[PDB]
């Protein structure tokens, strides 16, 4: 559903490649929050605790009072690499069935997303339920799916 | 807080049977996916069986025809019926709620040891 | 044996699926280049043979 | 006509996605340009393809 | 169901006149585009005249200055006034509702034959 | 300021389309970056072009 | 209509002080950005100081530590306290509402002339 598969092939085209040690933004206090940071049994880390992709933070509303639908919110993603380097920013969105959506996010309608960098714009609308079978994953059943 | 309290484990001979139970509280049980996990000594966690909110079930291959997961929503209980047990099934077994994102939680576990 | 000719590799920026139109042109640039260099090398050999036979 | 046909007369939104290529459209309600390159029969509506 | 019942056709000499009518029912007339079509023998259907919901009208070139379409919403009736008829106008004429998508419908037709 | 100017303070959406090329934007309400390359006079708003 | 009526200007020696005021009406003062502008003779308009709706302030460099902008919302008044005046400050000073788009408006001005 995206161009994501080509990411490691783009990277290999560069001589030098590294993952930043800092977080490009602060997830917990990002717009539309505060958020708690989601983790999953699909992604066991080094000491086998629930984890998630280092490139992303699963933003889940922390407080029921702010657990409601939102109009689209905008964050700037800054350049944190050292001059001369290209920055490749990885992001995405989680979705689920209607009832899980209501429970997790306080909203079960489709959600919309846009990215924009150097004049290049992309647009996505999420899907609620009716997902295709799991593939290339941690082999554990989930009702939801992510797009990256 | 969420509480998950497993029991029913024990020491049993191969070919024998056990029934695990999982008492849940502090969340909305009937809208949760429920899991059994196990950890054989020396290994990490692996999933054994799961049940969704309409009672549909999934199993790891090695336990098929041997283990059965079921839920009793009215009594906030998850069950695992374990028939035709094998030595290789020796492990601590854990009940779990919503093990995939965002707030996965595990119970305290109950040990099952299968030995002649 | 010491003629120096640059080699051909992929574009680093052009991705499969996204940039198929560019990749077709890339293949085209390579194909025409191989032919030109072949002809250029062939003439060098023909000229060498000329000089050897005349000597 | 929108209300009668679809039960909604606000603009509708559409997206397609294949092999990483995404496109987005928002529909138009009324005020359409003249018919062209078509079956020569009057219509109140128009399609986008 | 929708019903469209045309009448008023007949056998008439060239240079003569006819008035077609179309009785409509089973739908919301005042929000429909309305059409007259005709089928000359040996040919397929062609449109002759249409009227939109504000009374604006359109005509095929060959009938301009000759045929006039009108609607009476209060009485669910479509009219076609046909003056200065030609032999080439010989055809079965059909009234139609919303002939372009999704649910086009045609009436039963009334034959007009123009002959000396 | 949005409410006062336009009668609406939710994010607004925009699309352009020419020769098969489509672009999509969603606006931002408040929290703008510092002014740069401009007339040097303070403004609460910003434009995108 | 919007009205902006400035006063308080005058002829004063260098090193002296003045206090400008701006009486506003015909709009919602407390939701407006407010400005002082000035026009030195021979030049165009330049901004001097602005105040936003939470009382935060901005100043042109040359007036920093010399001029202070303030607002009294209850009395629909904008002030400019001008201390340590310089000959170069000679200009007509204007109060302004929402000087950046869409409907900017300027008052009538008050002249300040600084001379020995
Ligand atoms: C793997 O995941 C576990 C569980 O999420 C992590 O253990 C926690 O680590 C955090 C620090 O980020 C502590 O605040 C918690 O108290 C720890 N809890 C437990 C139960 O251990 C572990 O640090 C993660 N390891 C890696 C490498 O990501
Ligand atoms: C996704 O997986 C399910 C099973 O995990 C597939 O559903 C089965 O399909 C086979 C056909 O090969 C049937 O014989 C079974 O009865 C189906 N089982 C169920 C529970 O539906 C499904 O076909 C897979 N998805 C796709 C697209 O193939
Ligand atoms: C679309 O067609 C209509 C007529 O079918 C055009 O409207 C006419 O324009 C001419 C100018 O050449 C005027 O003299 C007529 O009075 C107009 N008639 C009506 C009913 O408006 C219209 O100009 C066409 N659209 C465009 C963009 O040219
Ligand atoms: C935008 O400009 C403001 C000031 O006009 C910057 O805020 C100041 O930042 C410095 C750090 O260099 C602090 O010492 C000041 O206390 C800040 N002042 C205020 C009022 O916040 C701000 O950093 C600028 N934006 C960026 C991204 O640098």
């Amino acid at each position: 559903r995206t161009k994501i598969r080509q990411l490691p092939n783009l990277l290999r085209g560069y001589e030098h490649i590294r993952l930043s040690t800092h977080n490009v933004i602060n997830a917990e206090n990002a717009p539309g929050g505060p958020y708690k940071i989601g983790t999953s049994g699909s992604c066991p880390n080094i000491t086998n605790g629930n984890g998630f992709f280092a490139t992303m933070a699963w933003a889940v509303p922390k407080n029921d009072k702010n657990k409601t639908a939102t109009n689209p919110l905008t964050i700037e993603v800054p350049y944190i690499c050292t001059e001369g380097e290209d920055q490749i920013t990885v992001w995405g969105f989680h979705s689920d069935n209607e009832t899980q959506m209501a429970k997790l996010y306080g909203d079960s309608k489709p959600q919309k997303f846009t990215s924009s960098a150097n004049g290049v714009t992309t647009h996505y609308v999420s899907q609620i339920g009716g997902f295709p079978n799991q593939t290339e994953d941690g082999g554990l059943p989930q009702s939801g799916r992510i797009v990256v | 807080e969420v509480q998950l309290v497993e029991s029913g484990g024990g020491l049993v001979q191969p070919g024998g049977s056990l029934r695990l139970s999982c008492a849940a509280s502090g969340f909305t049980f009937s809208t949760s996916w429920m899991y059994w996990l196990r950890q054989a000594p020396g290994k990490g966690l692996e999933w054994v069986s799961v049940i969704n909110t309409d009672g549909g079930t999934y199993y790891a291959d090695s336990v098929k025809g041997r283990f059965t997961i079921s839920r009793d929503n009215s009594k906030n209980t998850l069950y695992l019926q374990m028939n035709s047990l094998r030595a290789e099934d020796t492990a601590v077994y854990y009940c779990a709620k919503d093990w995939g994102g965002p707030e996965p939680t595990r119970g305290q576990g109950t040990l099952v040891t299968v030995s002649s | 044996s010491e003629l120096e000719v640059k080699n051909l590799q992929r574009l680093s920026g052009a991705m499969d699926e996204l940039h198929n139109e560019i990749l077709e042109l890339d293949e085209k640039v390579d194909d025409l280049r191989a032919d030109t260099i072949s002809s250029q090398i062939e003439l060098a050999v023909l000229l060498s043979n000329e000089g050897i036979i005349n000597s």
